[PDB]
């Protein structure tokens, strides 16, 4: 399909290289968005969680796919973005708690989508390797992501390389009789991993 | 050689100057460089990325709702829907895009632009629309029968999902164009389907674009 | 064009801070320290945060003067301490004589001193945003002393200018629309302000 | 010959104006601005209006002195602002520290400062006469400040000299016989004066 | 040549600098060198 | 690497001693002598005693100043006497005018004087340890005089910096763990101190 390769370069260096299907999220008329830190989303699941928590050093690339499941009588549009070094700020104790900074595999719901919860206009969050989802055109999106870092071979339990963000620009709406929540599904597949 | 005489300009410090200074830590060696994937060298190529434009800048609208254009069905066939100017550097709709925030660090610019529209409605919705551009130094059209004469493009969102237009050439400094959206045909809908939709503006620049003078910006934080 | 370049975008000198050593009145000391930074002013913050990773060199210039634009011939000393080293703590402490803290001597009536400093970092680039878990990118300090035995009674005002060379930026990010509140942290206020000016209607113009 | 050239006709230095910054008496301020011009004197006007379109570069020299030909060692600052930019409005305003307004630092007892400025125009040449529908050909300004905290009480007198290089003139026109009245406009008096001296008769001579 | 102008950095003394200084005893000659057996040139090889 | 070298280990400038010539109060004299050394400070002693035989050259710099960081224009004289020669003994003795004691003249308001001295030794290298049977390695002296007829009443403070070039070290030896007590002799105190910090047990750690 219409796969996008971030920055045009692949990472380029059985049991721990397989598809991991995450929890499904429900989309409603009122909704802000969700995000996931990506060096940790899998730090509690499968073999990958075990060898990441044991070994000191880590490096890897990733491939992500987002799927929708709606009908021809629904309407909406989403945006999927990947942000290297996504730091989350706190509005006015100058210290966000652990939950927002390091959410589990289920992610955290956005509080203020307009400023991207970091004072970022969100009208410019397209320089990042993004993609669009329109409920009348298609229902899929794929993204490749190499291993960006300043110092090679960093930690996996004390660092966050990047984050993935999904935001509804246009609001969901429908007519009477239709299901009141389209589901969304996310999958991951580690590629060229090292320890 | 030895017979030298000094000349005016001696012992002055000029901020906009480059020369030679001795190192303070001779023999030190820095960390070797490696290959970080992304790299931007030219500042001008950041204006080619298409960002979203804010045309709903009207009081009593806040949040993320200031980014969409509402289109209805009960509206008549011949009337205006929306309009905005072209000036990137000036205040207004072009303040929420990377072209109109990087043109505040310079004074003179010239070239062509690019605007892309996108429709987000139900699959079984059909209709037509009209988009026009009035050249610089004229009057805004009052009827669609007058906007039909100049430069325009028809759009049927029931058969296409996105359309694009290109401005020929603009050049401002420090009266500059206008674009309008008109209705042509109403909005048709089958039973048990919503009667609302939205549009996105998606402004951007072109390959012929130059900046000619450096100055500090004014929109502080 | 050449003017729309990363090389020319960051290639200028400019003030980064003012330092005054006071030896009169309620305060009678001869030394003053200053932690070198690159993001002490808002405008340079918004221009340096268009990227995430950077690597460059720095050149520093010192202009010093009395309080009435007069330039007598008293001697002065400028010393730079690398990161991970004790800093002076008195007018005539022991650290003022060490062979590894590069120091320079110049008079008050002379062309301004000018020095250069290499790229000091244990990584391959500087980071303004760090998602992992008093400037963050430590570079050093500058201790300024007037060489004298007893007090002098005259205050000195010092400004400093920095030029950066051989810039390299890698990944971009959008600019900032919210007001700055705290240093080293992106915390923002609770009253979100719209990025664009307002208009009476979507079908009106001037 | 070489002496009867356009190149040698305009190639000389000369005064263009005097500026005094006053910090004593009823006026206690530290700054003074001056709009740069090329036609502030009558003689240079009549020599620059032999043509209509011109293109050149400029070099500026600054000589500064007290009121009794004495040269102490107080510091001074010269700043040039390009067209289309705010100008300072106070002794210690914010505009005195900007990285894009090229400024220079020099002392009062030193060889005179000397700087050069390129050809600044949005057209292909300057125009002294414009038939279409506060100098007309805007080029910039010069703000001069004495770096001090409080007042000084001493006035400063400054002169400025300009040299022009690489001249190019295109279309000529006759000279001026009427007296100048207003700047930027060719308005002339109502008492027309004859261009030639008078004579008793057409058949007489000395 | 003759038309020279001085630049910032003049008349300063930098401790971490190397240059040229005139000899104070011209014409003097030192004792010739001979071969003392042991010789360490690199400081890093004392850690082995 | 280049940084882990004998060449870079010893290649730095640094203070070796301070000298003050006093001509006020109970002491009214114009001259002061200083026996040049290389091991006047503890840190340089422990760094120069990693070897036994060495050979190098030396460069000396002089910085001089009043007691209030002021630099008037009085004249001064610096003279170096080679080993095996009488030294001055009065403000205006005969030894101040000899053609074989290299002397230099400089003012108090000028860039610091700088001179170089060759390798002065009757052997093929210097020895810090001599098993056979007032520095040991005699090199010379420095006499400093203010050229004047009568007294002046103003004291002068002088510091001196030394750089060494073309180093050569031959045989190494371990460092020092005991406190220094006397110069030119390795005598140590009677309370032997352990080289390593203490621990509660051989099976405990933090």
């Amino acid at each position: 399909a219409n796969i996008v390769l971030s920055y045009g370069e692949w990472p380029e260096y059985v049991s721990v290289n397989r598809f991991y299907t995450l929890s499904t999220k429900s989309w409603k008329t009122e909704s802000t968005g969700w995000y996931w830190k990506f060096p940790d989303v899998l730090n509690d699941t499968g073999v990958f969680g075990q060898n990441a928590q044991f070994h000191y050093l880590y490096r890897s690339g990733f491939c992500m796919h987002v799927q929708c499941n709606a009908s021809k009588f629904h309407q909406g549009a989403l945006l999927v973005a990947a942000i290297p070094e996504f730091v989350v700020a706190a509005s006015s104790g100058l210290y966000p708690d652990f939950a927002h900074t390091n959410p589990g595999k289920n992610g955290q719901e956005f509080r203020d989508p307009y400023v991207l919860d970091a004072g970022i206009p969100l009208s410019q969050a397209l320089v990042f390797p993004h993609q669009w989802i329109n409920l009348r055109t298609n229902n899929c999106a794929t993204i490749i992501m190499p291993y960006v870092n300043a110092l090679p071979f960093d930690s996996a339990l004390n660092h966050s390389n990047f984050g993935l963000v999904v935001i509804p620009i246009s609001p969901l709406k429908y007519c009477n009789g239709a299901t009141t929540e389209v589901p969304i599904t996310l999958t991951i597949a580690p590629l060229n991993s090292e320890f | 050689g030895f017979p030298t005489e000094l000349k005016p300009g001696t012992n002055q410090f000029l901020t906009t100057d480059d020369g030679t200074s001795p190192p303070i830590l001779p023999g030190f060696e820095p960390t070797p460089l490696i290959h970080i994937p992304g790299e931007f060298t030219s500042l001008l190529d950041l204006c080619q990325i298409e960002t979203i434009l804010e045309v709903n800048n009207t009081t009593s609208t806040t949040g993320v709702s200031r980014l969409l254009i509402p289109v209805r069905a009960q509206n008549n066939v011949d009337q205006l829907c929306a309009s905005f100017q072209v000036d990137p550097g000036r205040n207004g709709p072009w303040q929420s895009t990377m072209v109109g925030q990087i043109c505040r660090y310079y004074t003179q610019w010239s070239g062509s632009l690019k605007v892309t529209f996108m429709f987000t409605g139900s699959f079984m919705a059909t209709g037509k629309m009209l988009i026009a551009y009035t050249p610089p130094g004229s009057a805004q059209p009052a009827t669609r029968e007058a906007a039909m004469l100049g430069t325009h493009i028809v759009w049927d969102f029931g058969l296409q999902s996105s359309v694009t237009l290109v401005i020929p050439w603009i050049s401002n400094t420090h009266a500059t164009g206008i674009v309008t959206i008109w209705y042509q045909t109403n909005f048709v809908v089958p039973p048990d389907t919503p009667t609302e939709a939205n549009i996105i503006a998606l402004g951007a620049a072109q390959k012929n674009f130059t900046l000619k003078l450096c100055k500090d910006t004014d929109e502080i934080q | 064009v050449n003017e729309a370049s990363v090389e020319h975008f960051y290639s200028r000198a400019g003030l980064v801070g003012v330092v005054e050593v006071k030896d009169s009145g309620t305060s009678l000391d001869g030394y003053t320290v200053w932690p070198i930074d690159v993001m002490g002013f808002v405008q340079q913050r918004r221009k340096l945060e268009l990227s995430t990773y950077m690597r460059f060199d720095a050149e520093f210039t010192f202009v010093s003067n009395l309080n009435d634009s007069t330039t007598p011939g008293m001697l002065l000393q400028y010393m730079y301490v690398p990161p991970g080293a004790p800093k002076p703590d008195s007018r005539k402490s022991y650290q003022w004589q060490t062979a590894t803290n590069p120091s320079v001597f110049a008079k008050l009536s002379d062309p301004p001193p000018q020095v250069s400093v290499p790229f000091m970092s244990p990584a391959t680039a500087y980071q303004w945003f760090y998602d992992g878990y008093c400037p963050n990118n430590m570079m050093g300090h500058f201790a300024i002393r007037t060489v004298s035995e007893s007090t002098t009674g005259k205050n000195v005002h010092v400004r400093v200018y920095m030029r950066i060379k051989h810039v390299r930026a890698w990944v971009p990010r959008p600019l900032r629309s919210q007001a700055y509140m705290v240093k080293n942290y992106p915390t923002y206020s609770q009253t979100i302000t719209n990025t664009a000016t307002d208009r009476a209607s979507i079908t009106t113009t001037d």
